């Protein structure tokens, strides 16, 4: 999981 | 003998049509073989390009929490974006501002790659 | 019977060449398909790779312009003539800095990237 | 009139097991083509993505001879170590940090990438 | 295609 | 090719 903005 | 001539030419010719019908059957194990190979290869190319577009949003991530960055800025934005609609496009949207990156190519695959 | 014993021979070895030839047909098709599909994953990769060269070049720059780094300094600027020997490379070269970057997988090409069909024959 | 005929049909099997045989030698170094091309493509995608990683490293590298980014923090090291994995797992881990990368498709691999020549028979 | 400038 | 990081 990637969190980006 | 005529008898003799006719037997011979359907022996022989059920001797080409069995060694014919048995390379036939080795060219289709190959044909899947290789076929074999460019799906797993290119399951690989996929993984691989995914592995370094999730890093170049990661870093961008990484230098606007330090603000070394401004990704609001336009060029910069830019480039942000870039990155983001590859990670849409090639990943599992999950709550608005994170991705899912599912690899295609596993052990067994990235292994048939060697 | 002999002419019928004859007939019988011919008419199957003829079967045969029919069947050969059909085969070796569909043989070459699948040849095609195949070598088809190993150029169009050539193509996506360089395409795949362009992008991630250019994408590199052009964040030096919009770094430069955040004054985050500067490209004289020769470490930074050894970075970008990095970057600019991919693209110089896999690229067109304008000659004032300006690449003009070719893409050689197109949407139908990129599809069967997805579609993984070969009408694999089985005699 | 029957030998005639008898050694007319003969003379035809002859003739169709000696095409089969030169067609079945054709596909064979068809196939052998198909395989090192996917072999060299294979090769090409590995020195592509290394030469990537590599430079994604160096960036983080030139960012901290600048105290621009601090290696050692948790965000800006998790990337450190990405970057690190794939070296390793990829090029000839030597001591302290250092390593050759090594290219596995050689000039005339990128020549058959490049330039998709099969002899691709057609019976 | 596209034209990339970026030069020094 | 060489290439030390840290």
């Amino acid at each position: 999981t990637l969190c980006l903005g | 003998s005529t008898q003799a001539a006719i037997d011979q030419i359907n022996g022989k010719l059920n001797r080409v049509i069995e060694k014919t019908n048995e390379k036939f059957h080795q060219i289709e194990k190959e044909f899947s073989e290789v076929e074999g190979r460019i799906q797993d290869l290119e399951k690989y190319v996929e993984d691989t390009k995914i592995d370094l577009w999730s890093y170049n949003a990661e870093l961008l991530v990484a230098l606007e929490n330090q603000h070394t960055i401004d990704l609001t800025d336009s060029e910069m934005n830019k480039l942000f974006e870039k990155t983001r609609r590859q990670l849409r496009e090639n990943a599992e949207e999950m709550g608005n501002g994170c991705f899912k990156i599912y690899h295609k190519c596993d052990n067994a695959c990235i292994e048939s790659i060697r």
